[PDB]
């Protein structure tokens, strides 16, 4: 019971590093999935 | 083990602090983003 809540200390810190690690892909683009679909986007109202 | 690791960290803190050849004219200007940014660096992004 000492070492169980650790893990879960730990789990709290790790989560919000992956998540702070997904989103700053997007913002400079290495998310290579989302560049296309956001060039799909500019392409559609300019031909609008 | 301590003693070394101490006086180790110690001299890395001095290597951050910017020497005067840090600074040269020829090797590199600071003011060439702003050949970025006279109309050049369009979005708020770092690819240029």
């Amino acid at each position: 019971l000492t070492l169980l809540n650790q893990e879960m200390q730990n789990l709290g810190i790790e989560f919000k590093k992956y998540m702070s690690a997904q989103i700053n892909d997007v913002v400079i683009g290495n998310d290579r999935e989302f560049d296309q679909d956001f060039t799909k986007l500019k392409a559609r109202m300019v031909a609008r | 083990t301590k003693a070394l690791v101490n006086e180790a960290r110690t001299e890395c803190d001095r290597y951050v602090r910017e020497s005067p050849r840090f600074y040269d004219e020829g090797t590199f200007s600071i003011y060439q983003f702003r050949q970025t940014l006279q109309q050049t660096s369009q979005g708020y992004d770092a690819q240029a």
